[PDB]
């Protein structure tokens, strides 16, 4: 339920799995960003950072 | 009141709702600072306690 | 308790932002014409003087209200509730009432 | 999980860095909270403990900002005195437990990676009164428990949270050199912006070495302009973008209940 | 050697005239205090309010020796109020103090 543009992805499994913030650190910010009033905020950190 | 008991007030522990009256006169900034200076009466409920 | 939480203020380089008036509790709003600010290598905005400076700042709830806070309370008219040990004979009980 | 790769530490104006001269620490403190009964006091200051400058989680390295770089101090050299040597339990981030003797003011210190020390002072009161009804210095071997709250050691669980956002900028004259009536701005592998009023000169960013030919220093302006990291909302380091794009961050130590002798 | 150097402090003991390390001044009232200047025979310092002042300084032997006299120095900082460290916002109000001018 947290929204990146128009991708609408479900917060637990992020767009960019995985490794997003390896990716693209700017965008990966932003991402995160674009959803600090969502409920489900948590699950986004929760994916976003951590990656093996 | 600013500085006696109440100065924040809210209805319920989890409500969103909220009153407060501290008394915040941000001042302007020094010369050659970035910073916001603040005047705030202090919290009532330690004068409280 | 409250925390005074203040964000880092908005310094338009060069520019005019009028303060956007977000109601939040004892939101307070101001912007400052004439500043210059100076981060540590040197002054963070070239134009002399037609900087600004947005600084706002507002109060909410601490973070540990849950956990320490005062209750304001009404009170009405009591219910008496006892516990009352009664005897007779061989019988000794004791009951709640 | 180390959501501390986002954080990265900040450079924040410290109106008494030891001999009452002003100056941009590493180490300035930005809150003090005393919401434990106990006595621990948390003290936020600007550079993250424990999570070096490569991001590995190990412990015994204190990270903190200088220039624009990212060095990393030793652990044993932070001391915290408020007016006496206080004592450390907890650290993890932004964030160090600190047991005080009564004071007046409170400073932080880490020693650089030059050796040499750089501290932070606060005005700060901090007259601890241990729950109950008697004022005692340090517990007894025979006495009541009494419920004391108290910061633990638990590094996650929810509702106390602070706001991270993108740095600002770093305006430095460090990359600005005059070859020959010429400015050369140097980028040493960091996106730079520059606004030269030169007339040509004209303003842009890069990711390369360049120059601006037939200028001087005096005239343009640079700042380095980093995305990659995150930074503190901190009221001491200036915002980047109208209305403010705040992402979050859980914070170490929350308050619970102990038993207190 | 009666040469400038700011690493080494002066000092005599026996007839003799030895030196040993600058870092080595310690100067305390109640808690460590800071030193700005230290110039000859005269160190600046800033200190906290206490009842004794004692400076102290290793030998060439690195054995401590340190002296100690009574001082009631409980500094009033300038104006209506009397704070412990500079605030970050305020006024300016003219205060005197020591400069580090050798000179005139
Ligand atoms: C300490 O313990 C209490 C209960 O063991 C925790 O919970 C609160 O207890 C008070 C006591 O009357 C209740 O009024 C609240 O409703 C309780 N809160 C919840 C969410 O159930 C308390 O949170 C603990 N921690 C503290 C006080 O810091
Ligand atoms: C009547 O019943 C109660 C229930 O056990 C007996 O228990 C007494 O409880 C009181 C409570 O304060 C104690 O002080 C007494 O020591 C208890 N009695 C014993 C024998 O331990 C109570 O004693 C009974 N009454 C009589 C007269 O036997
Ligand atoms: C680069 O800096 C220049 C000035 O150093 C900015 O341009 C103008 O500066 C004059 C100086 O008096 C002001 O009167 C103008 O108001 C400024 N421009 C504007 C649009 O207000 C220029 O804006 C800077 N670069 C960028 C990208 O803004
Ligand atoms: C989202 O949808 C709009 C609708 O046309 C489109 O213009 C836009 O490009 C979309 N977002 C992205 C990132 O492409």
């Amino acid at each position: 339920m947290c929204v990146l543009a128009n991708a609408t992805f479900p917060c637990f499994q992020p767009p960019c799995v995985p490794c997003c913030y390896e990716n693209n650190a700017e965008a990966t910010l932003r991402m995160l960003e674009d959803n600090v009033d969502r409920p489900g905020y948590y699950d986004l950190l929760q994916a976003a950072l951590t990656c093996r | 009141q600013p500085g006696r008991f109440g100065d924040i007030q809210s209805r319920t522990v989890e409500s969103n709702d909220l009153y407060a009256n501290t008394a915040l006169k941000l001042a302007r900034p020094s010369p050659g600072m970035v910073h916001v200076p603040y005047t705030q009466t202090p919290s009532g409920f330690k004068y409280w306690l | 308790e409250y925390k005074t939480v203040v964000p880092s203020p908005y310094v338009k380089c060069c520019g005019a932002s009028e303060c956007s008036t977000k109601e939040k509790p004892d939101y307070q709003c101001k912007v400052y014409t004439g500043v210059y600010p100076f981060m540590w290598g040197g002054a963070y905005c070239f134009c002399d003087s037609e900087n600004t400076q947005l600084s706002e700042a507002y109060v909410d709830r601490s973070d540990v209200c849950r956990h320490d806070h005062a209750s304001a309370y009404k009170a009405h008219t009591a219910s008496l509730k006892a516990k009352v040990r009664v005897m007779y004979g061989n019988v000794n009980q004791t009951v709640d009432v | 999980f180390n959501v501390y790769k986002a954080t990265r530490p900040y450079i924040a104006y410290c109106a008494d860095c030891g001999a009452g001269h002003s100056c941009h620490s590493p180490v300035a403190i930005e809150a003090v909270r005393s919401e434990a009964t106990d006595g621990m006091l948390k003290i936020q200051f600007s550079a993250q403990i424990g999570i070096d400058k490569s991001d590995n989680h190990d412990y015994t390295k204190i990270r903190y900002a200088d220039g624009h770089a990212i060095e990393n101090a030793v652990r044993s050299s932070l001391k915290v005195a408020t007016s006496g040597d206080c004592f450390v339990h907890g650290t993890m981030g932004h964030f160090i437990l600190a047991k005080c003797p009564p004071g007046e003011f409170l400073q932080v210190s880490i020693q650089d990676t030059r050796n040499a020390v750089r501290a932070c002072r606060i005005q700060y009161h901090h007259d601890p009164q241990p729950v109950g009804r008697e004022k005692f210095t340090i517990r007894p071997h025979y006495g009541k428990e009494i419920p004391c709250t108290t910061y633990q050691q638990t590094t996650a669980k929810t509702v106390e949270e602070i706001d991270m956002h993108m740095p600002p900028d770093t305006p430095d004259r460090t990359l600005l050199s005059q070859q020959s009536g010429n400015v050369k701005i140097t980028v040493g592998g960091k996106k730079v912006k520059y606004n030269c009023t030169c007339g040509t000169g004209n303003v842009g960013t890069t990711n390369s070495d360049m120059t601006i030919n037939t200028c001087l220093i005096e005239q343009c302006h640079v700042s380095v302009t980093d995305h990659k990291k995150w930074q503190f909302n901190s009221p001491f380091v200036p915002r980047a973008d109208e209305p403010a794009r705040k992402g979050k961050v859980h914070i170490p130590f929350p308050l619970d209940n102990i038993t207190c002798r």
